[PDB]
């Protein structure tokens, strides 16, 4: 009844991970949207007590000055990727001198998935495969830019993503109200709906996060102040 | 059933389980063709994709002037593999000077994948490589197998419902041998459309050709200049 | 298993209509016999 | 061929591609296949047996075990 | 039960299991035979089509080790080909060390101590090919060699390895093969093998033919193509 | 290659380590042998029976004499006693190259010990299979020493390890005392052991050997017959 | 000899369903839990045709197994069950 | 096929026999038996 | 009698065995071979039998005789790799004592070192014991001939007159009422009793084809392989 880390089931799949991508679905949701005007990102926090500081814990952490990353599932893990995609970048800029597009970033991330060996090697990031899902946002030459990226090693580029454990939902009603002649602001309140349709408790302006990135500024995110207007004028 | 749990064990008939569980993973991949003529290779893949508004996997990827390559299988194994491949290629221009010829990249291959499947607690790769190049014998076709084991080939069809595509290559074989550029590769999509149920076809954005030939490099074709090459195309008949 | 052996080297006979046996039947029959007795068990045992 | 004697098959089968699509199967199996193939057809109203419906049965007698997502290739 | 699960535990009857098991995946191969005539060896492999569209001259079972010795195999290809590999590499490195032709009897004993090192610990697995071994010296003779999986290696005036041991062998041994010169021994070869695998198991196949001997200056290749057209032609008379 | 780097004897369920208990099960079935020292020297006594008369008795002993003056046997397995007595052999030389003086003999005692222990909590083996018995005369006093697979060493004044033992301790605890002679002691050391000896005693089914403040020393087949005529 | 005497029952069981004029107009139907344990004869086509599989309910699963089993409820009326669905991701008709 | 002996008869099918359910404990198979059971007319004998 | 794993890796069984061990010896009868070995006044005989089921097989390459040193013999029994490994084991341990020390090995030596190499095996749990026994035979200087036996479990000894193989029972018996005789040894004489002993515990009265002898002397210690001719004028002279 015990089996290595590396054995292939019956039908193909193997093990560990495709129980790692069933456990993905424990985590909170989280919704992206990219438009030719730019790209968009909220996540949900899942409060449980009164005692907990709001602004202690967030989902949405930059990578560089325009590349910003969404995660859902576990967290604690996380941290080791989001840190070897911060190194990259920067020794890619120090190496060559310009900055990367989020594809070249993505997939070099990417690389770094399969490497549980039991055997071999010295310390390895063995032992399990990671359990988070990450959307990468970000605006290159060609745009705006949003990849997908999930613990079996594959990344694909979409248009609208949705990802936690409400992730089915969202995915089914967000089909109808996405075209191609899409403007931010209208944009920003139809993801604030299905958030607030999709939740648990109660919706305010401390509940959820979001973030923008546009061809002109940086990566900039909202606070408590500017967060409400769209809540007022939902 | 306790045979089935390494790759040391042997079981009684003499046939290890690993291997033969790889293969079935190799076949869950989308079709895909390969066919050469006198002067010129021709590989041909079908794209998928998950939702409508999610953008179709790529699977044909360029490894040098001379070779490329199709992969059916999960992408991680073939990337790693890919990196292999420029490596040596690079190596070989870089000291001797001169391209490297297909048959023994392919050995090189072979002798590399072999290894784990037979030390103890090592998987094998799961991928389903399709290698066409042109060399100074002509053109090359070759499969390989998450066994270790490769095959030369003159027209092969690898993937999920690739045996009514592999039939039909195998009816249309002789004419190869006096046909160019232009009737191939619509010889290879007719080919490719018998592995489709009957509701949908070719739209421009689930095909990928690559072409390599005596004088020209290898080149691919994917979602825009490929209506060239599909229109003129004779309907399914029913 | 010797009278099995003379038996397979007449019905190598019995067809091809030969009423006569030669001595390459008995080759066969050796050979035939000596492979199907690889799934006994082959222990002695002893009275103690 | 044997086994689909009596039911009316139509003549666009293609036996030499089924047995190359069947691996390890046992004769029982090779039997089952001309009844599922068989009902397949039934379910749907039609009359003669057709080729897909083949493919359909092979599919079946496999006994494959769900495999949700695929996200290969 | 469960003693034969790995290679470093005895049944309680005194053997191991897993040997044995690697040995009944031999027994399914195609067929190969190989024969020591006056002054040299001929091999003769028969390579089933399974299908119309690989090509000939795929998939070679016959490799030559060095400039004048050659390889027949039977087995897993892949395991084949690793050991030929090695094979070669300790001709090479032999030539380097001392500068001068390695003999048989030195080559065929490295290989197999090197095979038999795959039998004790439990991390690794046996191998699964069985090979022979030919050669030709004009201050030597003629070298035959054939070697098993648990790595044992003998010597044979002539043998044959695959499916149809027994029968292929019956029929071995009725030649005069002390005297008659490796010239019409080819014919015999072809004639040996066209008796074998009947058209009720498969259809059609290809044959392949080696060559080694004073006759072509002791170096060991390919047979031309009309030699191997008129034996052809010969051994199809021998079905009457 | 590589090893397998996880002990293979555990604390048990009742807090009891198996392995060593089994090895020690092991040990009581080997040939039997007898210890004692009295003011004056040390003897140590063990038999040895050839299961034909093809055997060369000639050519392999059971007391080894590691140094000038200090003597060794053993009871229980065969193979690994060889082993050890190349370790203590060994120890003696890093020793005596350090203070240019032979080693006192619970130095070696103790040296020999930790090795023995050492081994039960390495990767992937199974402990010894031998209890010994060491003799020594150093610094006038005599010494005797009994280690075990477990590791742990006692001092005896007299004692008997092998098939039978209990009775061997019951009947020297009769006997023996405090002043004697070394002759008295070779005479009584023979007496129990033949409490049960084999068929018939002779002079090469037996192994004898001395050692006294002049040194170790092992007893020709001369003596051996001498002293077991005018005995029982 | 271990479980010899269930191991004949075992194959009179087998044996009634083929070889020499088998039983005709009679249908099986079984169950179990832990199927990998089963003997390869038995599980032989022309004996066990069909080897229908249940597994975990899925979404719709869940929320209609809700509405099965709370149809005959005295509770609030403005309450949603999809939200409890999601809450239990791998459960049982038994937990609803 | 029991309530409707004609379609296969005519057609010239025979139906299959046998049928396994099988999945983790608590999911339900138990229960599709009693169904089965209320629904059917023919005898119905049932043994654990 | 055991529980947990006794059965399966050499750890001590509750009663104090360890069967790993154990299974070799019985593993040694799988060959069904036979040796004998006698030590003589000044000299030493090893007789050894050889069986060539088929005419095919080259019988000049069987030889269970091996040479170490120019002063040392070898005869084998039990499996064959094994045999193999452990010969080329002595022989570089051999040839490594000459290098460090200057001056020839003495027999008992050597087999103590190659039988504390055999004692390892049974003391890890990664290998197997290697089943396969050794003889040696030898002179040395102002202590005559000298013959030792090696078992895979390590227990070495030095004897008078040994057999291995499937009927060592019988065979030690009819030794040990021979040599109760307590008489003078010549040459002719071990080398007829070393005969007779086999040819009655087998009951075949072989021909000259089937027997393998070696001998060594205290006049020219190099250990020498008896040429058919003089094995067949000892066979003919023993029948009275
Ligand atoms: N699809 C379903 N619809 C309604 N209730 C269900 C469903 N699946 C399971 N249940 C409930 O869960 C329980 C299922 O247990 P049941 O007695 O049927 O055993 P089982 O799952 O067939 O097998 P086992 O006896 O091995 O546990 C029942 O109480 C039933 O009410
Ligand atoms: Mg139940």
């Amino acid at each position: 009844y015990d089996r290595g880390v590396n054995t292939f089931s019956p039908e193909g799949r193997l093990f560990q991970v495709e129980y790692a991508i069933e456990a993905i679905k424990l985590g909170s949701t989280a919704i992206g949207i990219q438009t030719s005007e730019g790209v968009c990102l909220a996540v949900e926090k899942r409060i449980t007590s009164p005692l907990m500081e709001p602004s202690s814990i967030e989902k949405i952490v930059e990578i560089d000055a325009h590349i910003g990353c969404a995660m859902s599932g576990l967290i604690a893990d996380a941290k080791t990727l989001i840190d070897k995609a911060r190194v990259e970048t920067q020794n890619h800029w120090f190496t060559y001198n310009e900055t990367m597009t989020v594809e070249s970033v993505t997939q070099a991330v990417s690389n770094l998935a399969l490497q549980f060996g039991e055997e071999d090697a010295d310390p390895g990031a063995m032992s399990r495969p990671f359990g988070v899902a990450l959307l990468f946002g970000g605006v290159d030459e060609k745009g705006p830019q949003l990849f997908h990226m999930d613990p079996s090693g594959t990344f694909v580029q979409c248009d609208a993503r949705a990802i936690g454990s409400a992730s089915e939902g969202a995915q089914s009603s967000l089909q109808e109200v996405y075209h191609k002649s899409m403007t931010l602001k209208e944009a920003i309140k139809s993801s604030l709906i299905i958030l607030k349709q999709v939740m648990e408790e109660k919706l305010n302006a401390t509940n959820i996060e979001l973030a923008t990135v546009q061809p002109g500024q940086n990566f900039h995110m909202f606070t408590k102040e500017e967060l409400e207007e769209v809540i007022k004028d939902i | 059933n306790q045979y089935d749990n390494d790759v040391t064990v042997w079981s009684p008939q003499g046939r290890i389980h690993q291997i033969e569980y790889a293969m079935e993973a190799v076949k869950q991949g989308s079709a895909t063709v390969g066919l050469k003529s006198k002067t010129h290779a021709v590989l041909v893949a079908l794209k998928r994709a998950q939702s409508e508004l999610a953008a179709h996997q790529k699977k044909i990827l360029h490894v040098d002037n001379h070779i490329g390559i199709s992969i059916a299988g999960l992408t991680a194994d073939a990337r790693l593999l890919c990196n292999f491949m420029r490596q040596e290629c690079l190596d070989s221009r870089f000291v001797f000077d001169r391209p490297l010829p297909v048959s023994r990249l392919v050995s090189l291959i072979g002798s590399k994948t072999q290894i784990p499947t037979q030390r103890y607690g090592r998987r094998p790769y799961g991928v389903g490589l399709l290698i066409a190049g042109y060399d100074d014998m002509g053109p090359h076709i070759f499969q390989t197998c998450p066994s270790a084991n490769y095959f030369d080939c003159r027209a092969m069809s690898i993937g999920a419902r690739s045996q009514s595509a592999r039939t039909y290559l195998e009816r249309h074989m002789s004419e190869f041998m006096e046909c160019n550029l232009n009737e191939l590769v619509k010889h290879g999509l007719r080919a490719l459309r018998e592995t489709l149920p009957a509701e949908q076809d070719l739209t421009t954005k689930n095909v990928s050709i690559g072409i390599v030939g005596k004088d020209l490099e290898f080149t691919i074709y994917d979602d825009d200049d490929v209506s060239p090459f599909l229109e003129g195309l004779e309907e399914r008949p029913q | 298993d010797l009278r099995n052996v003379c038996t397979e080297a007449g019905m190598f006979a019995i067809r091809a209509d030969h009423d006569f046996v030669v001595q390459e039947d008995f080759m066969k029959a050796v050979r035939k016999v000596a492979d199907s007795k690889k799934l006994e068990s082959k222990l002695d045992y002893k009275p103690v | 061929q044997i086994h689909s004697r009596k039911m009316n098959v139509s003549p666009d089968v293609n036996y030499e591609e089924l047995a190359r699509c069947t691996d390890d199967f046992n004769g029982a199996q090779c039997k089952a296949v001309c009844v599922e193939a068989g009902m397949i057809a039934l379910r749907r109203g039609a009359t003669e047996l057709t080729h897909e419906d083949y493919m359909e049965g092979i599919l079946e007698v496999q006994a494959k075990k769900k495999a949700n997502l695929q996200y290969y290739a | 039960t469960g003693y034969d699960l790995s290679a470093s535990t005895f049944s309680p009857d005194g053997r191991v299991f897993q040997v044995e098991y690697a040995m009944k995946a031999v027994e399914n191969s195609s067929t190969a035979i190989g024969i020591r005539c006056k002054d040299g060896v001929v091999f003769g492999v028969e390579k089933l089509v399974l299908s119309k569209l690989y090509e000939e001259g795929s998939n070679k079972r016959l490799f030559n080790v060095d400039r004048h010795v050659g390889m027949a195999v039977a087995g897993l290809l892949a395991d084949a080909r690793s050991l030929a590999d090695i094979a070669r590499e300790e001709a090479s490195n032999f030539r380097s060390n001392f500068g001068y032709n390695i003999p048989l009897k030195h080559l065929a004993d490295r290989v197999a101590m090197y095979v038999h090192a795959y039998t004790l610990y439990s991390a690794v697995r046996p191998f699964g090919c069985s090979f022979m071994l030919g050669s030709y010296s004009v201050n030597d003779g003629a070298q035959l060699y054939m070697i098993d999986p648990s790595g044992v290696s003998y010597g044979y005036w002539g043998c044959a390895i695959g499916k149809a041991r027994q029968a292929a062998k019956t029929e071995i041994e009725k030649l005069q093969m002390k005297e008659m010169t490796c010239r019409d021994i080819v014919k015999e070869v072809a004639k040996i093998i066209y008796i074998v695998h009947d058209e009720v198991k498969d259809k059609a196949f290809e044959l392949e033919l080696s060559w080694v001997g004073e006759l072509t200056n002791g170096r060991h290749e390919i047979v031309p193509k009309d030699i191997r057209e008129e034996a052809e032609k010969y051994a199809k008379e021998s079905l009457k | 290659e590589r090893g397998y780097s996880f002990s293979l004897t555990t604390f048990s369920p009742s807090g009891k380590l198996v392995q060593i208990e089994y090895a020690l099960a092991a040990v009581a079935g080997g040939a039997p042998s007898v210890g004692i020292k009295a003011a004056n020297g040390v003897v140590l006594a063990t038999e040895k029976k050839q299961k034909s008369i093809l055997y060369d008795e000639r050519s392999v002993h059971k007391v080894e004499p590691i140094t000038k003056h200090i003597g060794l046997v053993y009871s229980g397995m065969g193979p690994d006693y060889r082993v050890l007595v190349h370790r203590a052999r060994k120890l003696a030389q890093q020793y005596y190259l350090v203070y240019q003086e032979p080693i006192p003999t619970a130095q070696l005692v103790q040296r020999v010990a930790s090795v023995m222990q050492e081994y039960t909590q390495s990767g992937g083996v199974r402990p010894f299979g031998v209890s010994l018995l060491i003799c020594g005369w150093n610094e006038g006093r005599p010494y005797l020493f009994q280690s075990d697979p477990s590791g742990a060493y006692f001092a005896w004044k007299a004692t008997a390890m092998g098939k039978n033992y209990v009775n061997g301790k019951t009947f020297l605890e009769k006997r023996y005392n405090e002043d004697l002679e070394l002759e008295d002691a070779i005479h009584t050391a023979i007496l129990t052991l033949k409490e049960s000896f084999e068929g018939q005693m002779t002079e090469d089914n037996i192994e004898v050997g001395i050692c006294n403040e002049a040194g170790f020393r092992r007893l020709t087949p001369t003596e051996v017959k001498d002293y077991l005529a005018a005995i029982a | 000899g271990g479980d010899n005497e269930v191991q004949r029952t075992m194959l009179e069981l087998i044996n009634q369903l083929d070889g020499f004029d088998p039983r005709g107009n009679i249908k099986v139907l079984m169950a179990t839990n832990r199927p990998d344990t089963l003997d390869p004869a038995l599980m032989r086509p022309g004996r066990l045709d069909r080897k229908i599989e249940f597994s975990l309910p899925d979404l719709e699963g869940r929320t209609h197994i809700f509405k099965i089993h709370a149809r005959s409820m005295s509770v609030e009326r403005d309450i949603r069950f999809e939200l409890l669905a999601r809450l239990c991701p791998n459960s049982t008709g038994a937990e609803i | 096929p029991l309530l409707h002996p004609e379609r296969f008869v005519n057609l010239g099918i025979e139906p299959p026999k046998g049928v396994l359910l099988f999945g983790p404990p608590g999911t339900g198979k138990t229960l599709c038996a009693r169904a089965v059971a209320n629904r059917t007319d023919a005898c119905f004998i049932r043994v654990i | 009698s055991s529980a947990g794993f006794d059965r399966h890796i050499t750890i001590f069984s509750p009663e104090g065995r360890l069967y790993q061990v154990e299974y070799a010896f019985k593993a040694i009868n799988q060959g069904g071979l036979t040796s004998v070995a006698v030590r003589g006044k000044d000299c030493a005989v090893i007789v050894t039998q050889k069986k060539v089921p088929d005419k095919l097989l080259d019988s000049s390459t069987v030889t269970h005789l091996f040479k170490i040193t120019e002063n040392i013999g070898c005869v084998m029994t039990g499996m064959t790799a094994d045999s193999r490994s452990q010969v080329q084991r002595a022989r570089y341990e051999a040839a490594n004592w000459k290098y460090k020390y200057g001056y020839e090995i003495p027999v008992d030596m050597l087999c103590k070192r190659i039988a504390d190499i055999s004692q390892v095996y049974t003391q890890n749990a990664e290998m197997r014991p290697l089943g396969c026994c050794m003889i040696l035979i030898g002179i040395d200087e102002e202590q005559g001939p000298q013959v030792y036996k090696c078992d895979p479990a390590g227990y070495y000894c030095g004897f008078k007159a040994t057999a291995a193989g499937v009927k060592q029972t019988e065979s030690t018996s009819f030794l040990e009422k021979k040599v109760k005789k307590k008489f003078d040894w010549t040459f002719e004489q071990t080398v007829e009793t070393a005969i007779t002993c086999l040819s009655t515990v087998l009951s075949i009265d072989f021909k000259p084809s089937e027997i393998e002898v070696g001998v060594v002397t205290v006049e020219n210690p190099k250990f020498r392989i008896l040429t058919e001719a003089e094995i067949d004028a000892h066979l003919v002279a023993l029948a009275e």
